[PDB]
This record gives C-alpha cells, structure tokens and sequence, in this order.
C-alpha cells in the first residue's frame, strides 16, 4: 500500500548539514506518524525522532539539539537533517511510519493508560559515511565468458564511496544475477566482481552489457562484454 | 464373572542382545482379581525368576489385568524350546495354555 | 483454616539421615500436641512419636529409640501468634524405611482422647535406594501378524520414578493399559504398557511408545509393528 | 513523569536492636501526611502539638450491632406509627426489652448501612424554616455503592523498641491507580425523584428545587468520609449533588477519592491516631440509606 | 549482540530481559542481516500479514508471568536478531531497544564447493592489469580459505579479500580480487586457484593461453 524508497549521497564531508530525503508514494502519509531509526555499524538499533501529522516535534535525549525533521505534504517528501555532522554519524538510515495504540489499565477519563507504537512499512535503507575524501569515478571493465552454466562477469575497479550496483542487459536481465562484497583494497578503494549465470547457447548471442549505476560520483556506465576463448 | 484373553509374548532378540530376555504372560479384561497364573520352561516348572504385578479395578469396565515375567540368562533361553504359560480361574472350566516354541 | 504443610519428597542413600519439616497455621501453635505417623506400603500405619509445644517435651516409640529426634520453632511476634513450624529428624536410614510420612493434628473436643486425628497434612515420601539416576530404554511388543491383539512396549531398568508414557503423541488413549512399576531388579524398576487394537490395523499403522523419564531428561520412541 | 504525584518516597534513621546504632530506613508516605520544613527536608504533619499514637495491630475496628438494654425498674418504648415525623403523640406503642442492633458507622454527608423507611421517603427536621438545622432524609429502598483501592501494597516491619514494631508502606507491586467509588446513575436520579417530591409539601408546589455541592471547610465536612476495610477514604461528591428540578441502564457515576493515614477524629487538642497499612487491595460494598 | 543456539526444528525460547513493571505492550522483530527489521508480534499477540504462523507471542498471560517468544519450528532462513521492545507504565517514554538474542541454528547442511573462472580481460591487459578472479560459494560452514600458488610457490602479494558472508540461499560465500599484471603472469607458466573446506582442497589451473 505504502512504498518507501531511500535516497541520500554516499559520501559527505565532516562538519556539514546532512540530508536524507524519503520518497513516498500512496499519499496515505497523513494517517501516520513518521520517524527515522539508525544502526551505527557494530551496534543495535536506535530511534531518532517523531514528526506528527500536526507537526509535534520530539527527538531522542541521547542526541543533542542538532537534529531537525521536516515533512512535506505537497511533494510527499520527508527530510532528515543531521546538523554539524561528525564521523560518529556513520550509519544506515531507515525511514519508517508507525501507528498509535493505547494500553488501558484502568479508568479512562482518569488518565489510566499510555500509548505504544509499532512500525508497519520497512524501507530500503541508504548508507552514508563521513570523510574528507572525494568521490572517485570507477574504472569498469566487463569480463568475458568462458566455455562452461557459463560465467558472465564484470569488474568495477577503483571505486569509493561504496557500495556498487551492477545489473545486466540495461537492467532487463534479472535471472541468474548476483553480486558478492566488493573486496577492500589497501588503497582505501574497493573492487566489485560480478557473477551471472547465463546458458552458453544464449551467452554468445544477446547484447550483454555490464550495466552499472553510481550516484555519489555522478556517472552511468554501459560497456559491452566481449567473447574470449577460455 | 468373565474370561481373560490369554496371550504369550515371545522372547525378542531385542532384549536377548542385552543378555536377559522377557517372556511375558499377559491377561486382560477379567474379574475376580485372584488368579493362579503359572508358567513352564521346556515343560518344566521354574521359580524365583518372576515378578508379577496386578492392576486396579477400572472406573469404566470394572475389570483387571495381570502381567508376569520370566527373566533368565541368555544361556538359558536358547537351551530350551517349548515355552508356554498356564491360566486357571473360577470362571474357566478348563485350564488354558498358549505356546511359543523357540526357534519355531 | 487448620493447615498443615509438610515438605518434602526426598531420595537418599542407605546410612543417611533426613530432616522433614511441618509448617502449621490457623491456630495457636503453643497449645496442641503434634503426632508423627508413618504409613508402610505393606505393614500399615506405625506411630513414630509425639511432640508437645510450649516447652518441647517429646516421647517416641520404643522400637525407634536411638534414631528419631524432633523439635519445634515458636513464633515470637506479639502481633502474630497463630503460626509455627515443627521438625523431625529420622536418622539411620535403610531401604526398609521407604514410606510416606505424615504430621497429624487432633481436633477441638470436649469428651474424647488425644489420638483421634482430624487434620491431616499431605504427606511426603522418603525413598532410600542405593541406585543412581538412570534413563529408561524402550523395547517393542506386538504379534507376528479379526480378534484384538496387544501392541505395547517395555520400559525397563530406570531410576527413579515416574515415567509418563503416551501413545502416537498422544491421542491413542482408548484400549491403553499401564501397570505399576515392577519392583527392584538389582535396584531398578520397569513398566509394562500395552494397547489393544483389532488385528487388521496391525498391518496398516505404525505405533509409537513415547517414554518420558523427566528426572533424567530421557526420551525414546520405538515403532511397534507386526514383525 | 507527572500527570496530575500521590505517594512520596522518604528516608530516615532508625535504631537497631542495640539502642546506640542508627541505620537508614525508608517508607512511602502519602503527600497529605507530609509537610515541608524549609533534599528537600520534610516531616510529619503534627510534630508541633500531637503525640501520634499508633493504633495496635491486634486491634480491629468494624461495625458490630450494639443492643441498648435497660436494667430492672426501667423500660424502653418503641413507636410503630409509620407517619412519625419525630414529635407528638404516637398512637401505637409497644414495650421492648432491648432495641434492634445498630451497627456503629462514623460517616459524614451520607448514612451508610442504615435502617430504611416503610412506605415513602421520610423527610425530617426540627424547625424547617430555620437555616442552621440539618435536614434528615431516609430512603425506603437502598442505593448500592462499590468502592475500591486498586493499587497493591505490602508492609515493612521497621522496629522501634524491644517488642514494639512499626508498620509502613513498602512497595507498589503493580501500577499506580486512584482510589474511587461508583454510584449508579439511573438509581440515583430516581432516588432524587422522591426527595424533591416530598420537599414540595413543606415549601410549595410551584417551586424550583436545585442541588449545589459545598462551600468550604476541612476534608471531614466537604467530602464523604468512610471507615471501610481498615482505611480512611474521603471521596469527592461534587458529581452526585448537581442538578435542577423544575416541576415538569448501566452507566455508573465515578467518584474520585483521597486517602490519608494520620487522622484526628473529634479534633481534640494534641491527639492523633494512625492506621497501619493493609496488605493487599481493598474491596467494599455498601448501601446508601439517607442524606443530611 | 547476544547469541542463541538451537537445533533445526527445536523450539526456541527468547526471554526479553526487561524487568517489566505494571502493564506492558511487548513487540518482537525479525532483523534478518542483509535486510530491514520485520514486526513479528504486535500488542503482545497480533501476527500481521506477511508473518508466518510459526511465530507466536503470549496472549494468555495474566499479570505476573514473564513474556517469552516461542518459535515452534525453525527453517534455514530464520537466523536473525530478535529484539524485545517492551514498554511499561512505571517508566517514561521508552526509546531503548535492549539487545538482542541471535537464534543461530545448528544442524544445517552442507559444504559443496564450486569455483567460477574469469579471464584476463583483453580490454585492460593493454593497461597492464590482470582480471584473474575466482568467485566462490555454496558452503556450510562458511569459514573458508582461498589461495594462489605460482605452480608450487605460495604468493600473497596483490591479493585482497573480505571476510566470509552469507548468500540469499542460506549458504556462505568467499570472494577475492588479485592485483596481478602481465609482468607477473608471464614469469610463471601458470597460476592455480585453491579453495579449501575442512581440509579438502579444490585445484583449478589457469594460463595466458588457457583461461
Ligand atoms: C466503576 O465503574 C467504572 C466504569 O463503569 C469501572 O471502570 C472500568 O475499570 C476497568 C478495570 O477494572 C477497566 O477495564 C480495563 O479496560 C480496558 C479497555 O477495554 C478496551 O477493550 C475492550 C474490549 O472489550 C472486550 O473485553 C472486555 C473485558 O475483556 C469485555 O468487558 C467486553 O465486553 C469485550 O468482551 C472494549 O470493550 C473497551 O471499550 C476498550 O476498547 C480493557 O482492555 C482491560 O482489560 C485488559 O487488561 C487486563 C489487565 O491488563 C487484562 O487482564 C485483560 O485481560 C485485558 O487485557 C487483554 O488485552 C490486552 C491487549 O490490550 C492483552 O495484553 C491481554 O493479554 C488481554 O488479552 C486477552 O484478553 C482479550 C479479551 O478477550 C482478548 O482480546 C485477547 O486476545 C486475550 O485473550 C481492562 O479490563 C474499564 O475500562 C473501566 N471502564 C471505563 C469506562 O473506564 C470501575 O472498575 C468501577 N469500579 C468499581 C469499584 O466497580
Ligand atoms: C456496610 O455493610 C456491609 C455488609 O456487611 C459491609 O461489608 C462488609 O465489610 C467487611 C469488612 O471487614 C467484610 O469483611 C471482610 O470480608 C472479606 C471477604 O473476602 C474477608 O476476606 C475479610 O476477612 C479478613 O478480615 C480481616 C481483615 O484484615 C483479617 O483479620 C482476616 O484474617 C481476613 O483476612 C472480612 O471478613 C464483609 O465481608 C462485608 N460484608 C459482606 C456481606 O460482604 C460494609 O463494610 C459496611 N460499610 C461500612 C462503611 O463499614
Ligand atoms: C410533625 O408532626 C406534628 C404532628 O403531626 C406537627 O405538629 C403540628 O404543628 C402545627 C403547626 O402549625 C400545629 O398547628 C397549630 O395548632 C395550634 C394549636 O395547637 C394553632 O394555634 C395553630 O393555628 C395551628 O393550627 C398542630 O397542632 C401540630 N399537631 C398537633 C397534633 O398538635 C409538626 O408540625 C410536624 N413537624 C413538621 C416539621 O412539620
Ligand atoms: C515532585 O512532585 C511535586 C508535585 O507536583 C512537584 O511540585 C512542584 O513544586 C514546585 C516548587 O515551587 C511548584 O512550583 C510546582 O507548582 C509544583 N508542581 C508541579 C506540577 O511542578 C515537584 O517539582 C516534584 N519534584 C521535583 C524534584 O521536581
Ligand atoms: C524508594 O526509594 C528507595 C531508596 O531510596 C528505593 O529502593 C532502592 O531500589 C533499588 C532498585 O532499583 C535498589 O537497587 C536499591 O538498593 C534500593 N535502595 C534501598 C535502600 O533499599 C525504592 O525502590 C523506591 N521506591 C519506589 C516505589 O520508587
Ligand atoms: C508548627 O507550627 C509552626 C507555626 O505555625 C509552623 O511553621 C510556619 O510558621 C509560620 C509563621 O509562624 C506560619 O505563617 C506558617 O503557616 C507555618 N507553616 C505551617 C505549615 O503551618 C510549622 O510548619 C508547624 N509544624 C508542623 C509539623 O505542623
Ligand atoms: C498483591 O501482591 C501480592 C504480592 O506481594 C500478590 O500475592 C502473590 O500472588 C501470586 C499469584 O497468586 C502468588 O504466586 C504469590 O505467591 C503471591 N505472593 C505472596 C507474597 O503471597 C497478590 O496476588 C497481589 N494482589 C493482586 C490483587 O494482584
Ligand atoms: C457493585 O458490585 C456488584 C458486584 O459485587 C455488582 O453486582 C453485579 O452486577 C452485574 C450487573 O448487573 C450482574 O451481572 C452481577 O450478577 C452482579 N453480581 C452479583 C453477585 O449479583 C453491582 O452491579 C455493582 N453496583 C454498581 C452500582 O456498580
Ligand atoms: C463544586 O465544588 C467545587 C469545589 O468544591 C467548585 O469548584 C470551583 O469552581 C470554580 C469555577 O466556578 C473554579 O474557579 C474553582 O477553582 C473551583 N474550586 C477548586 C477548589 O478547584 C465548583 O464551583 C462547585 N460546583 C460545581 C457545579 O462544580
Ligand atoms: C471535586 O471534583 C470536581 C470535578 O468532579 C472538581 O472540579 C474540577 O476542579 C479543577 C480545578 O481547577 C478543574 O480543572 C476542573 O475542570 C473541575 N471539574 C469540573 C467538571 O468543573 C473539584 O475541584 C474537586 N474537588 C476538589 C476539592 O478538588
Ligand atoms: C444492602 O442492600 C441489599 C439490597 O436490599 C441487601 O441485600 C438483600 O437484598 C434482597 C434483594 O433480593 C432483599 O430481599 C433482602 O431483604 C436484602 N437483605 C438481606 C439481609 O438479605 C443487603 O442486606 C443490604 N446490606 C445490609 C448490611 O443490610
Ligand atoms: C478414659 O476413661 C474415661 C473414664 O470415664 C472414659 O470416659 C474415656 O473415654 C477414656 N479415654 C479414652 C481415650 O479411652
Ligand atoms: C433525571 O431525570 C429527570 C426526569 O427524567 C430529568 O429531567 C433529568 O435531566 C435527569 N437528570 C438529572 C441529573 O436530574
Ligand atoms: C399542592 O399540591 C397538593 C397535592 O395534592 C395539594 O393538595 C395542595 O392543595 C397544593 N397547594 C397549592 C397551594 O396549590
Ligand atoms: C455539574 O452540572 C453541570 C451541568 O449539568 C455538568 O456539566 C457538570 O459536569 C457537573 N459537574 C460534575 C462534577 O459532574
């Protein structure tokens, strides 16, 4: 019913206003109370704060006053803005909605209850890190097939900020498409290696382009796999 | 009065692989509680190797069971062939036996 | 209400000694005598002793001299006089002392004696056995192939009791017979458990004997079929 | 997090067995029974003038029917006229040895577990046109009430001296809830349909009869006092006495209710009592037979 | 954060660890690594759509019995972290999750390896690099070694891996990149990919003329 996509730049510089925007469809956003949760790597989860429908602004008293939520009802776009960001703000950001409940334990209209929330739509997550480094365009080289099924592959050398998205046939090939972790280089970079299973009776026929996307460096790539006699 | 349906459970290899097997006479669904249930090993009376237990009178049928055992060593069961019990009641006009010849 | 809470179930080895407590409430504990009686499984009752509170004066049987001893604990509260705790220590245990012990009070009276026993505690069983805790195995029982026939299993050589045995987990309950625990073969019990089914279904279904010896966390499942 | 607190959690010194050693003890006093001296430091409500005598724990205060009897040479006469407003001749008299058993209950503004009338509501006063005289009302049918203290409590056993202890509140095992009482609404609105009906024979048919609530005072006279279950409830009754009358199912009225445990009954100079806490929740059921 | 371990099929029991006071409203999640959390139990008892019926909280508890999660029978894809989210009446507004227990199941099969082979890609052999890549998977357990010999001689230079990590099919994986160059290829007649699991070794060989 409600579909949630996360957006956000892969690298930002320290001491800078962070911005994570939540793409929302369905337009049923004015029946819910919106929030953000995050997981700094190596820890459990932690909430961030609540925005209501009437805009009642609360936030966690484990962060300082440097947190602000805005919500748009026109473009239907939620915003998260961590001000004066540090490397302590290295985490994975989930946009979420929650309903209300109340557990009555006594006489109503004496105030003998309390509220409890729960989350119902889970988003897709955006990963953001903080460093003084700059974004580096990749060096993409498609890997040729072998003679058996068959081993279609791709290499994205020299990429940071990580992760890497690699698809096939301009996105249209989803059968047998899988990637593994991009292996950490000693130079502070990363090298993705792809693996895709295609039959060899077909792999030498169609137009297998290694399709990559890269938002943080602002580059799109389409390079053709060439056949070889392995 | 009533009559119990006599059984004889053969000595399985499941317990003779441990060295002591169980020849189990087994009476069910009778009254009165008293009974004279005897047994024989190769048509010969034994003793001192049995533990017999009765049960209590049921709340639905008001009847009784009985289960005796004949626990011997593994040399003693394969030595003999003809295994049988004996059942004797006020409500039976004839002694009833059932048999299980060993190896046959 | 005149309550007499006795604790508790004990398993010991021969040569040892046990202390059994008996908490009373609902009456003035400093006023009424407390008998101790023992209920042998094959000899009937046997009077152990007799304790009188407010001073602790005791008397015993004469066949239990030199072994038994009992005392009490008086509540000292000016705003709660109605409870109290009795004790009993029964030393020199042997396996022939296994029975169920009771802690028995009389009732209010005008024209009677001391021994008529009105309020009864629940009792506790003191087992004296040199056997150690051991799990049960399981062994199937069936005929080779109209008339009804006994399927069943044999649950042999366990310690201590009780084994709870269910059938096909566990809805097969009709036609199900259990025997009390067969006595000590070198210190270990066994249970017979047979189920009568018509002899057509022997060649059709697979039957399960679910042994649950809880004090040793043993669980076994034998299939029973016409072999 | 404060919504509207009731209890307070305290700390003080207390002697051990040997009366030269001092230890820290706590308790849970209500806020009515604690006043301020000047973190922060508090004390009890009456350390100036009164010696607060702890009511013994072996005691029990409870309504039990007392029969008033006359010794030899004396007799008691009982009226049986059903229209007896309280004065003048009673044409039906019978001698009695001992009166019926009245249950001594000490309450204000409402008469609990009383004796009923016979046919109709009986309004009864001394000099009706005089303001300073109270107006006694007596019902022919009882009006039921249900009262509770819905929070659970235990007792500490902080000793004082050799053989003399002291009981206090220890823990809230559960959840904090306000003590309250229910009166049904459809029975209360019909029971006022009778008190208005026979007030108008004393004042006039075409008059308007209204009920207000109070105009001031202490807790003993602005509210409804009990003595039930061993505790002392002071319920706010501004929801019952509130309506007008103009001469033409299951919804209960809830009444909020306070609790205090240092009471001074009859207001004697320098004297005060103390009720020890009751272990467990308290439940009460009573009838209302009459008003003042 | 906290481990937990049962056999496959064995009933898992997760106590929370929040000494709840008063009246409560517990919530349990499935946080399956690689994905986002999933609301399992709602308001002590509600299992919404998309949650399988093998998961159930405690609807029948009175006041004072500890809430515990009961998974009836565990499937391979059920290794995850199980947070107990517990609000109370004698506490403030509750923003601390509290853990949690990781149901790591035992009795899972089975290590059955394979190596996928990848060429020296002729588009960047002119840029003096080699795309000799092995891509390894299909394990249980997944703590696995990758190795690269120069025909008998172990080399470690130019090699960069990660730690092992799971796939989507509940088996593990291991991947590796090699920074070899056409100066380092032609010095030896061949290199060979080696994968070991539990003492057993897979051997695959490559060459510039036989990839
Ligand atoms: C003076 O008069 C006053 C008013 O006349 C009285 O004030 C009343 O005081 C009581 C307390 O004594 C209050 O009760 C509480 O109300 C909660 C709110 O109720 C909501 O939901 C109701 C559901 O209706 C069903 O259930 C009720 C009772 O179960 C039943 O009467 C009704 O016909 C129907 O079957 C709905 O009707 C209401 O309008 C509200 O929407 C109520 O939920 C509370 O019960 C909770 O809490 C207690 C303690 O925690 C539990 O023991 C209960 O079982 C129940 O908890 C259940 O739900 C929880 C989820 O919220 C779960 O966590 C629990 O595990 C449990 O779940 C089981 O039971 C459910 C019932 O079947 C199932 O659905 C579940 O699946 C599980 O099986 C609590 O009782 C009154 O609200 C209050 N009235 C007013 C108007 O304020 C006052 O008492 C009087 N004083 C005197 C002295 O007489
Ligand atoms: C108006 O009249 C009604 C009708 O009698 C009256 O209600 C009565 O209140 C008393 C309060 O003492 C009730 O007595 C209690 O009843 C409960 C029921 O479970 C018992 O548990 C109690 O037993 C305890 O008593 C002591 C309390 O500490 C302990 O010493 C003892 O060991 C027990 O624990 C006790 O019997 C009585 O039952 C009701 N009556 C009815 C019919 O329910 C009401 O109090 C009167 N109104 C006023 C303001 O007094
Ligand atoms: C309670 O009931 C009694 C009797 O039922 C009431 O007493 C009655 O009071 C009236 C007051 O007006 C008396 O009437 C007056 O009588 C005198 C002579 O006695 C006369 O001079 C006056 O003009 C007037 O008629 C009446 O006599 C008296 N009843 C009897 C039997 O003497 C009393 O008023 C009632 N109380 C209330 C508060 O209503
Ligand atoms: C404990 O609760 C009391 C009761 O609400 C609080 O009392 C306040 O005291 C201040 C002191 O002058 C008053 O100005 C307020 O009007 C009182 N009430 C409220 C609701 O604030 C007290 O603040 C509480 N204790 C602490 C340490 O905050
Ligand atoms: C009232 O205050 C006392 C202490 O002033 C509290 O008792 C403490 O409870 C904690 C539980 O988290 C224990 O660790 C401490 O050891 C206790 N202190 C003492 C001296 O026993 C008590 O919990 C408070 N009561 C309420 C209802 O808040
Ligand atoms: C004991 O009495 C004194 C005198 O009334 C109380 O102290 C305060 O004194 C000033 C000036 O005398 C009065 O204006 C205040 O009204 C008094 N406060 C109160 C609360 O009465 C003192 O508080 C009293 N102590 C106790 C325990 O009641
Ligand atoms: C009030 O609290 C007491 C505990 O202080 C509760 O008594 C317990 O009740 C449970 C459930 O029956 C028992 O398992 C415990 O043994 C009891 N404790 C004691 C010390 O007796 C009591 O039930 C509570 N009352 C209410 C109405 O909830
Ligand atoms: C006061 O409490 C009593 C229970 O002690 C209530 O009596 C019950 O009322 C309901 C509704 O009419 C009936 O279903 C029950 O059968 C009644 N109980 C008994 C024992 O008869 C009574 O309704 C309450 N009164 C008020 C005014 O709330
Ligand atoms: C009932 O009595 C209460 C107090 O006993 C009266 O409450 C006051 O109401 C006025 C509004 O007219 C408020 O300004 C005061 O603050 C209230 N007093 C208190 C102590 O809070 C009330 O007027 C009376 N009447 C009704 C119909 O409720
Ligand atoms: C008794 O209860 C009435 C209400 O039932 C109380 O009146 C309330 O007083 C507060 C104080 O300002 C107001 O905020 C509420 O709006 C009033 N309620 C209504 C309905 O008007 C009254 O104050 C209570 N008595 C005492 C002494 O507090
Ligand atoms: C409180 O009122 C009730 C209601 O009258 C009394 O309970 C009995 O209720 C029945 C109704 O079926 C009447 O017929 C009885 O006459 C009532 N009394 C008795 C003794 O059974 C209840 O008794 C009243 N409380 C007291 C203390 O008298
Ligand atoms: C003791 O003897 C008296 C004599 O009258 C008799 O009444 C009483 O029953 C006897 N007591 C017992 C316990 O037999
Ligand atoms: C009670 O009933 C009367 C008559 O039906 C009605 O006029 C009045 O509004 C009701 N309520 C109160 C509070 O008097
Ligand atoms: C008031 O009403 C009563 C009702 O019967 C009647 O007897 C009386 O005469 C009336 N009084 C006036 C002044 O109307
Ligand atoms: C008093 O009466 C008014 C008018 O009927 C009503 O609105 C108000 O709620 C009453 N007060 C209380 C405390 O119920």
């Amino acid at each position: 019913q409600v579909q949630l996509q996360e957006s956000g730049p892969g690298l930002v510089k320290p001491s800078e206003t962070l911005s994570v925007t939540c793409s929302v469809s369905g337009d049923s956003m004015n029946n819910y109370y919106w929030t953000w949760i995050r997981q700094s790597p190596g820890k459990g989860l932690e909430w961030i704060g609540y925005i209501s429908d009437r805009e009642s602004a609360t936030y966690n008293p484990s962060l300082n006053s440097r947190v602000v939520i805005s919500r748009d009802t026109s473009k239907n776009q939620l915003s998260l803005k961590l001000n004066s960001v540090t490397p302590a703000d290295t985490a994975v950001y989930y946009c979420a909605t929650a309903r209300r409940g109340q557990r009555i334990y006594g006489v109503v209209s004496f105030g003998e209850f309390f509220y409890y929330y729960s989350m119902d739509v889970w988003g897709k997550g955006t990963t953001v890190t903080v460093s003084s480094a700059s974004t580096k365009g990749p060096s993409v080289f498609p890997l040729a097939p072998s003679s058996k099924t068959a081993a279609l592959g791709c290499l994205v050398k020299d990429y940071f900020p990580e992760p890497v998205t690699v698809s096939w046939n301009s996105g249209a090939l989803t059968s047998g498409v899988h990637t593994f972790p991009a292996v950490l280089q000693s130079s502070g970079l990363y090298s993705l290696s792809s693996v895709v299973t295609v039959p060899s009776s077909s792999l030498g026929t169609q137009t297998y382009i290694c399709n990559v996307n890269h938002k943080p460096s602002n580059t799109k790539v389409d390079k053709r796999v060439e056949p070889k006699s392995c | 009065v009533a009559a119990p349906s006599v059984f004889i459970f053969p000595p399985s290899d499941e317990q003779l692989k441990s060295g002591t097997a169980s020849v189990v006479c087994l009476l069910n669904n009778f009254y009165p509680r008293e009974a004279k249930v005897q047994w024989k090993v190769d048509n010969a009376l034994q003793s001192g190797n049995s533990q017999e237990s009765v049960t209590e009178q049921d709340s639905k049928d008001s009847t009784y069971s009985l289960s005796s055992t004949l626990t011997l060593s593994k040399a003693d069961y394969e030595k003999h062939k003809v295994y049988a019990c004996e059942v004797t009641h006020q409500g039976l006009s004839s002694p009833v036996t059932k048999s299980f010849n060993r190896g046959e | 209400q005149v309550q007499l809470v006795q604790s508790g179930a004990v398993i010991k080895t021969p040569g040892s000694s046990v202390k059994i407590s008996c908490r009373a409430s609902g009456y003035n504990f400093r006023d009424y005598s407390i008998h101790w009686v023992r209920l042998i499984p094959d000899k009937g009752f046997e009077w152990i002793g007799w304790i009188k509170p407010l001073w602790g004066a005791v008397s015993y049987a004469r066949q239990l001299q030199g072994r038994v001893s009992m005392t009490r604990q008086l509540s000292q509260d000016p705003d709660d006089p109605d409870w109290g705790v009795a004790y009993m220590e029964f030393s020199g245990l042997t396996p022939a002392d296994t029975a169920e012990y009771f802690c028995v009070r009389r009732g209010s009276c005008d024209y009677c004696g001391d021994f008529p026993w009105q309020y009864w505690c629940q009792g506790t069983v003191v087992v004296v056995s040199s056997a150690s805790t051991k799990g049960p195995s399981v062994f199937p029982l069936a005929p080779s192939s109209g008339g009804t026939a006994a399927l069943g299993c044999l649950v042999k050589d366990y310690f201590p009791e009780p084994v709870t045995v269910s059938w096909n987990s566990g809805a097969l309950t009709s036609g199900v017979h259990t025997f009390p625990a067969v006595l000590q073969s070198s210190g270990l019990y066994s249970l017979s458990s047979v189920v009568t089914v018509p002899s057509s279904s022997l060649g059709t279904q697979t039957y399960i004997c679910n042994v649950n010896h809880k004090p040793s966390n043993t669980k076994v499942d034998k299939k029973v079929e016409p072999k | 997090a404060i919504t509207d607190g009731e209890l307070k959690n305290c700390s003080f010194n207390m002697t051990t067995e040997l009366r030269d050693k001092k230890q820290k003890v706590y308790s849970l006093f209500y806020r009515l029974d604690v006043v301020q001296i000047n973190n922060k430091e508090y004390r009890l409500i009456n350390c100036n003038t009164s010696a607060i005598t702890m009511v013994c724990p072996k005691l029990s205060f409870e309504p039990i029917p007392i029969h008033y009897c006359a010794p030899a040479g004396f007799a008691i006469l009982k009226c049986k006229d059903k229209k007896f407003n309280g004065t003048g001749p009673c044409p039906s008299v019978s001698t009695v040895q001992c009166t019926h058993g009245i249950k001594p209950v000490l309450s204000t503004q409402l008469l609990l577990n009383g004796s009923l009338a016979e046919e109709e509501v009986m309004i009864r006063s001394e000099n009706i046109t005089n303001n300073a005289k109270n107006i006694l009302v007596q019902f022919n049918t009882p009006v039921q009430i249900n009262c509770t203290r819905p929070l659970n409590l235990t007792r500490k056993s902080i000793r004082i001296g050799p053989g003399q202890a002291f009981y206090a509140m220890g823990d809230i095992i559960g959840d904090i809830r306000q003590a309250h009482c229910n009166v049904s609404k459809a029975t209360w609105n019909e029971t006022l349909g009778k008190v208005v009906k026979q007030l108008r024979k004393h004042f006039g048919n075409n008059t308007i009869i209204r009920f207000a609530n109070s105009s001031g005072g202490d807790l003993e006279v602005t509210t409804h006092s009990f003595n039930c279950g061993g505790e002392f409830f002071y319920c706010n009754t501004s929801g019952l006495f509130n309506s007008t009358w103009i001469s033409n199912s299951n919804d209960s009225i809830t009444l909020p209710c306070r609790i205090k445990m240092i009471i001074n009954m009859w207001q004697r100079i320098g004297q005060a009592m103390y009720a020890p806490p009751i272990q467990g929740v308290i439940r009460c059921v009573s009838n209302i037979t009459g008003l003042i | 954060v906290r481990p937990l371990s049962v056999a496959l099929g064995e009933t898992a029991r997760i106590s929370c660890g929040r000494q709840a006071l008063g009246s409560r409203a517990v919530q349990w999640y499935q946080h399956r690594p690689g994905q986002a959390p999933i609301l399992l139990i709602y308001n002590n008892q509600d299992r919404p759509s998309g949650i399988p019926e093998r998961f159930s909280g405690t609807p029948d508890i009175n006041f004072g019995t500890r809430a515990t999660l009961t998974i009836s029978g565990v499937e391979a894809g059920d290794e995850a972290d199980y947070y107990c989210h517990m609000w109370d009446s004698r506490s403030g507004f509750s923003w601390s999750f509290g853990g949690a227990t990781r149901l790591t199941v035992l009795g899972q099969p089975k290590a059955a390896p394979s190596v996928t082979l990848f060429p020296p890609s002729s588009e960047e052999l002119q840029a003096n690099k080699a795309t000799l890549v092995c891509l390894i998977s299909d394990f249980y357990p997944g703590a696995v070694t990758v190795a690269w010999k120069a025909d008998s001689s172990p080399v470690k230079a130019g090699v960069e891996t990660t730690t092992p990590s799971k796939q989507s099919n509940n088996k593990y994986a291991a991947s590796s990149y090699l920074s070899l160059t056409p100066e380092q290829w032609k010095s030896h007649r061949s290199y060979s990919c080696q994968v070991t699991h539990e003492g057993s070794t897979v051997e695959k060989t490559v060459a510039p003329t036989e990839c």
